[PDB]
RNA sequence: AGCUGCUCCCUAGCAUGCUACUACCG
RNA sequence: GCGGUAGUAGCAUGCUAGGGAGCAG
């Protein structure tokens, strides 16, 4: 703040009070090269204060629509985002169990809890012990649901592949023991 | 919040007065908004008072109060003048380039597109500003064109003929096939699917795209887009390379590509050779002989529109296998010699409406002087190929833009590509013209094209020229005038072997006219590429500039090669050409 | 209610969301329209549309949230280790979550030994750990639904306990508040499934408007939105290695919740003198208003606290949809009686029977209350006023009335029977009588399942007030659990205040002129949670320090113990934090040449700024 | 990885309020 | 000599915002 309009005028005031006191004659000159000193106060006060709120005030407007730029671009990644995952697992879906299922329906609604247990083409069972073993999914294919299942890969809670002639009665404490089975629905 | 067009840095703040609502840079902003008929800023929210009640939206005048943005008369007085220093503001207010000499921009803003000098300060800036003028005409193209008539036809005259009404106080545009509408049929609330067809003299008779049954209650529309911005220029930089980049050298050629091998090597082995070609050289044929030279190229099947890759879908089945191509077809009535929507495949059938974003090695270009910039830079938007190949002449007709008022668009602006060859020259040259015998392509050498057009055969001696005598009337956007009908058919009778025409004529009506005095079919004049009969039929009517245009007329001089007869009112040719001259009855 | 009876006959597939085809530009979804509830009957949606053009903001946050198209896409699941109802399971393989042990600050455990403290028969010990947990954690857990039963109400005493009720529930104020009147407090922690795939509560209140979240708020009050809930394994110190969990709710859920309710619970939580104190502070003298304030002016009065076994697995639907609609009561005037429906149904389908992520799988809620929703602690407070109720007017009576003296009491017992099983409609006049009655005899104080209660003692011995084995049987018959009197205490004299109360001990001491009543807890807890962290960074002092004066504010009132083993507590806490500034300070003296001047940080190895928090007035 | 309530510490800002020094006019 | 206003410095109380931590249900 030097190029305002009042730096060269308090600067002539002082610059003559300077010629003066190198002058130095009356009382005059001290009442009056103090009072040409004593008007360009206000100047140096309120364009050198008013200069200093402005400034606070285009700042503060900077910053907020800084802000609302960011905010309005990441509305339009999320959108995107929430767009693709909805498109995504649509085209796991579009089957004609489904929409066998939904024409035998009297008026287009059905219950949620009776779509994949009527189309669904995988089935994951998870088995505690060997004695549930034996009663639940024996044998290389087995029914659950009204349906016949053939099962394909046994794996462990480590993850890891188990063959279905280690799962024994006398092999049971040697297996890492929830058992996940997958199976496809057989036609 | 990207770069503004003028300065490459990033702002936010967008003409409100535009159509494209453009970036300008807080200088440049100030300059295209003091300078021109753009009156209003939009940044991240609007540069308006905020006071209930006001409409004036200047630029200047506007004061800004901390959280929101006055008018002087709207101020309390904590504020700051939003335009100062001459730069308005906005984010990244130092940062910016600015630019003195935007009276280009500004015109092109002003430009109402009506004057040929619009398209020609349009066709003569820099690229980006290219893109800007393109999207602006192609918006108020439909600005234009649909706020005209409603094509409100409210019965049916009898088959394949209806009667019409249209709207009041907004006049009806025109009825030809250069004018294609589009249907809507409406139920007790809204509209369903129709299609696209033409209206042609009736009392109103339809050139539909397939057969449909229509009541009451219809009306037609010529629907349109809703142009969005581009992406790339209108052409890739030139290369001077050493290398036939990205492609395998050759073992078999067919002695009927001898001209095709001098022309091959110079379009891979630099980035691109624009293509001039004169009516039927065997540029096609070329085009298809490209994959002849290398069976393992990738080469995409661009036009204006499909009917000219219908083309090349009619010689695809002359030479190249079926396995290797697809033509793909937005979801009407075309040509489709293989299956739709197979983009990963070798061949690529479309046209620059059709194909998505994918890259490949070779761009067929067709029929470029009927495209503007704007389709012409979608495929480089589309499609980064290493190497381009424009099928097309500047030389023959330009595309229709009906805001085509005072002055004519030379071809030095048709786009780019067409003063190009211009000013760099073609990179192609093909001296054997199947077309037409010792008369015609020996006559449309000293016509504009190059002295280059030379005969091939000896004359047939039947394309004769006769002048005749001219009366003018008009009634909308063609005339009638059965004067210049007259000698057609009295002079026809002295060659009964003359059935096996077609009637063109530069005023679309009259062969719809003549047909039922002549009965030789019709055909459109600028919409008749590619087309030929052995012997045709025209009279040019009047010489003034719509037809006998040097460059435009010629793609129905060339049509024949066994006889003519070119009925001239006409001076512009008739000194200018070489033919013979008879007696009129 | 008799929905609840005529609903265990009908199979298990047929309650919960209905789904439909619907189609977006020629591309067919699968979405909601509708809910069976086992209580509440079929409900179907307003707002239907098929053949959309587009989707908006809010229209993708709602597919989104909706559990149709994730189990509608998933592998079949059968899940042998839970006797709860399983759907589907959203991957192809199952995720087993481990809890970790603490960390071990040896620097204070060292610094307390050579102080004398853990010498052998000691009065203070360590009992609060971090226990760990192995991978079969999560739904062993997610398995104590199995306490949660069918059960049907007395009806005609229930509609007049929920009058009772609501008058305790008068000096507030309710109703609808818009988007720009809603407060969060912090905007940064989770949103739920599946949002919290791109981002935390703050990114989605900031790409939504104010007139987005007004929209999404009028939908609501037409259509149902079925969400899902996230479980997740809390890792804190305790003293019991059984393993806790929390109930995550998505952002859908809570956004709208908020404008609901938040006006009648800011309205609850500034109110001094009432019978719930939530909202109260225990420091400057509050622990000894509410004291005073419980006491009152019962005649010949005892103390008295119990507890709820299983409480949040084991509540039956029917009070929880009480509950609710006792919340409801107070918007008379902005909402129809649609709109409320609506709501409630909102509220059931949302956090009362939903569908849960345990793992990576999909299950059934049978019922109960989910602990993470945005009402918890004053739905519990209401359950709680009910139960205390409810014994009230059985221990009432069932008493001979030929042998009650009193005159008075006796027409109180006679209109009472025939306000409950004779009269149909409301008596305003009783339940204003009762009402009185209650607050006379018998005073509560009251935080969200936590009570203390002053009641007559001669009264109670003749069976005219509550006591412990009312409470008994109303639980045995109307929650399914038994409540052992091991973990229920009395108190005889009233100048030792409650036994407990939010885990606090009281003790009457001699402040300036008068005497007051002082807080103060378990001295294990204080020591355990400066042995053991969660966090590396924590085990060196001198990077916090903060930690340990809270802590010494919370250790203060031990001093006045006449246990010398408990005062040793607050000073060596005062002698550690000189100990970690003066080392502190040495080190910007040597590492670097930096001179720290004591800036009056004395004051913190000092009694009298930690006394100051206990005396009426205030610096909060 | 939840919903609430209370309390301590640190920085920024706003107005307010008290108080001190200089100038101008009355 | 006083009042009013305009500036500059130091001090407190309250409110808001942001960050760090502790306890309780
Ligand atoms: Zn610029
Ligand atoms: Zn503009
Ligand atoms: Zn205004
Ligand atoms: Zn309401």
């Amino acid at each position: 703040f030097s190029s305002l309009p009042s730096y060269a005028a308090f600067a002539t005031a002082q610059e003559a009070y300077e010629q003066a006191v190198a002058n130095g004659d009356s009382e005059v000159v001290l009442k009056k090269l103090k009072k040409s000193l004593n008007v360009a106060k206000s100047e140096f006060d309120r364009d050198a204060a008013m200069q200093r709120k402005l400034e606070k005030m285009a700042d503060q407007a900077m910053t907020q629509m800084y802000k609302q730029a960011r905010s309005e671009d990441k509305r339009a990644k999320v959108t995107s985002a929430m767009q693709t995952m909805l498109f995504t697992m649509l085209r796991k879906l579009d089957n004609d169990a489904l929409n066998n299922i939904i024409n035998n329906a009297r008026d287009g609604c059905v219950p949620l809890n009776i779509i994949p247990l009527t189309t669904a083409a995988k089935l994951m069972v998870v088995i505690p012990d060997y004695n549930t073993y034996k009663n639940t999914c024996d044998g290389t294919t087995f029914t659950y649901a009204s349906a016949l299942w053939e099962i394909q890969q046994v794996v462990d809670a480590d993850s890891k592949i188990v063959q279905l002639s280690e799962i024994s009665m006398d092999n049971s404490p040697n297996l890492a023991w929830p058992l996940i089975v997958t199976a496809l629905r057989a036609n | 919040v990207g770069a503004c067009v003028l300065c490459n840095s990033q702002t936010s703040l967008r003409c409100g007065a535009c159509i494209r609502r453009p970036f300008l840079c807080c200088k440049c902003c100030y300059d295209h908004v003091i300078s021109t008929s753009h009156k209003l800023v939009l940044s991240v929210n609007p540069y308006v008072c905020n006071a209930p009640g006001c409409d004036v939206t200047d630029v200047t005048q506007l004061y800004l109060g901390g959280m929101s943005y006055y008018c002087k008369s709207h101020k309390p007085p904590i504020s700051f003048p939003l335009c100062a220093n001459g730069q308005v503001f906005g984010l990244y207010k130092n940062t910016c380039v600015g630019s003195d000499n935007v009276t280009d921009f500004n015109a092109i803003a002003t430009c109402d597109w009506t004057n040929a000098g619009d398209y020609i300060l349009a066709n003569t800036c820099t690229e980006r500003l290219k893109l800007f003028a393109a999207e602006t005409l192609k918006a108020t193209e439909e600005t234009f064109k649909l706020s005209y008539g409603i094509a409100t036809v409210r019965e049916v005259l009898s088959d394949r003929e209806l009667h019409l009404s249209w709207e009041v106080g907004k006049p009806r545009p025109p009825l030809n096939r250069n004018y294609v509408f589009t249907g809507y049929r409406v139920t007790k609330n809204s509209k369903v699917q129709i299609g696209e067809y033409t209206f042609e003299k009736g009392a109103v008779v339809y050139r539909g795209t397939t057969t449909y049954k229509l009541n009451v209650g219809d009306y037609f529309v010529l629907t349109s887009h809703t142009v969005m911005p581009l992406s790339a220029p209108t052409l890739v930089p030139q290369e001077h390379y050493v290398r036939i980049t990205g492609l395998y050298p050759t073992l078999n050629i067919s002695d009927e590509f001898s001209s095709n091998v001098a022309n091959y090597q110079k379009v891979g082995m630099q980035k691109y050779s624009t293509l001039q070609g004169p009516p039927g050289t065997g540029k096609s044929h070329f085009a298809i002989g490209l994959a002849l030279y290398y069976p393992s190229a990738r080469i995409v099947y661009t036009a204006c529109s499909h009917a000219a890759v219908d083309a090349l879908c009619e010689k695809a089945l002359k030479y190249l296998p079926i396995d290797k191509c697809s033509r793909i077809i937005p979801a009407v009535e075309c040509f489709d010699k293989f299956k739709v929507n197979s983009t990963l495949e070798q061949y690529v059938f479309c046209t620059v409406n059709a194909l998505p974003e994918t890259t490949a090695d070779i761009v067929v270009f067709d029929e470029i002087s009927m495209a503007t910039n704007y389709d012409l830079s979608v495929v480089n938007a589309r499609l980064r190929a290493k190497h381009y190949v424009y099928i097309g002449d500047p030389a023959q007709l330009p595309a229709p833009r009906t805001l085509l008022t005072k002055g004519t668009l030379e071809p030095e602006y048709f786009n780019s590509v067409c003063r190009l060859m211009k000013t760099i020259g073609p990179d192609m040259f093909l001296g054997t013209c199947r077309r037409c015998p010792a008369e015609i392509v020996d006559t449309v050498s000293a016509l504009v094209y190059d002295n280059k057009l030379k005969a091939h055969k000896d004359k047939s001696a039947q394309c004769f020229k006769m002048f005749y005598k001219g009366v003018i009337t008009h009634d909308v956007s063609s005339a009638i005038n059965r004067p210049q009908i007259g000698v057609v058919r009295e002079f026809l009778t002295r060659n009964p072997a003359w059935r096996k025409a077609v009637f063109i004529s530069p005023y679309n009506s009259q062969n719809a006219v003549a047909s039922k005095i002549l009965g030789l079919p019709t055909q459109t004049v600028d919409s008749s590429q590619g087309s030929e009969y052995d012997y045709v039929i025209f009279t040019q009517t009047t010489e003034t500039a719509h037809s006998c245009n040097v460059n435009r007329f010629n793609v129905a001089i060339t049509r024949a090669k066994v006889g003519i007869l070119c009925i001239m009112s006409d001076r512009d040719l008739y000194d200018k050409l070489q033919f013979t001259s008879l007696e009129i009855p | 209610n008799f929905n609840v009876l005529f609903s265990t006959v009908f199979p298990p597939t047929s309650f919960g969301p209905l789904v439909r085809k619907i189609f977006v530009d020629g591309v067919p979804f699968v979405v909601s329209t509708g809910y069976h509830f086992r209580e509440l009957g079929v409900v179907h949606n307003q707002d239907v549309n098929l053949h959309s053009s587009r989707l908006s903001f809010k229209e993708l946050l709602v597919y989104a949230a909706d559990p149709a198209m994730h189990a509608a896409s998933g592998n079949l699941l059968l899940d042998k280790r839970t006797t709860c109802f399983s759907v589907a399971a959203l991957t192809n393989n199952v995720a087993f979550q481990t809890v970790k042990p603490g960390n071990f600050n040896k620097d204070f455990y060292d610094f307390a030994v050579s102080k004398g403290f853990f010498k052998e028969g000691s009065s203070v010990e360590l009992k609060h750990f971090f226990f760990a947990q192995d991978g079969n954690a999560a739904i062993s857990d997610y398995d104590y639904y199995r306490y949660n039963l069918p059960t049907m109400c007395d009806i005609r005493q229930l509609l007049f306990v929920v009058e009772v009720v609501d008058k305790y529930f008068d000096c507030y104020d309710g109703g609808c508040i818009n988007a720009n009147q809603v407060i969060v407090n912090n905007l940064d922690k989770s949103a739920g499934f599946p949002f919290n795939k791109w981002g935390k509560a703050r990114l989605y209140y900031d790409s939504m408007s104010y007139e987005d979240q007004d929209a999404l708020f009028a939908y609501t009050k037409r259509n149902v939105i079925p969400t899902i809930t996230q479980m997740n394994l809390k890792y804190a110190i305790s003293a019991k290695n059984r393993a806790r969990t929390v109930a995550g709710v998505s952002i859908c859920s809570t956004m709208t919740n908020r404008q609901f309710h938040q006006k009648l619970l800011k309205s609850i939580a500034a109110t001094r003198g009432a019978t719930v104190v939530i909202g109260t502070s225990k420091f400057y003298g509050g622990w000894h208003n509410m004291l005073k304030t419980v006491y009152s002016d019962v005649e010949n009065p005892h103390l008295m606290g119990w507890d709820y076994p299983k409480c949040d697995r084991a509540m039956p639907n029917m009070l929880r949809i009480m509950a609710s609609l006792v919340l409801a009561r107070k918007h008379t005037t902005c909402c129809s009686l649609s709109h409320r429906f609506y709501r409630l149904a909102n509220e059931c389908a949302q956090v009362l029977s939903e569908m849960v992520m345990c793992g990576g799988s999909l299950y059934v809620k049978p019922g109960g209350t989910s602990s993470g929703d945005a009402t918890t602690a004053y739905a519990n407070s209401v359950f709680n006023i009910c139960q205390a109720v409810t014994a009230n007017v059985n221990a009432l009576l069932s008493t001979d009335g030929n042998k009650i003296a009193d005159k008075y009491v006796r027409n109180l017992q006679h209109r009472l029977y025939e306000c409950l099983y004779r009269n149909r409609d409301v008596d305003t006049d009783f339940v204003n009588e009762f009402y009185a009655y209650l607050r006379k005899h018998f005073s509560m104080m009251i935080l969200s399942d936590d009570a203390v209660v002053c009641f007559n003692s001669t009264y109670a011995s003749q069976g005219l007030v509550a006591s412990i084995k009312n409470f008994k049987s109303v639980l045995y018959y109307q929650n399914n659990v038994f409540m052992s009197e091991a973990k229920c205490w009395t108190e005889t004299d009233l100048t030792k205040g409650p036994h407990e109360f939010c885990s606090q001990h009281t003790m009457l001491v001699k402040q300036g002129d008068d005497y007051v009543y002082l807080p103060y807890p378990d001295p294990s807890r204080i020591l355990g949670a400066g042995c053991f962290v969660d966090d590396i960074v924590k085990t060196d002092g001198t990077l916090m320090i903060e930690r340990f004066v809270s802590l010494a504010i919370d250790a203060y009132p031990l001093t006045k113990h006449p246990n010398q083993e408990y005062a040793d507590v607050f000073h060596l806490y005062l002698q550690y934090i000189r100990k970690l500034h003066d080392e502190l300070t040495g080190h910007m003296l040597d590492m670097y040449s930096v001179m720290l001047t004591n800036d009056n940080t004395s004051r913190y190895w000092e009694p009298e700024f930690y006394e100051a928090m206990y005396t009426p007035h205030t610096v909060l």
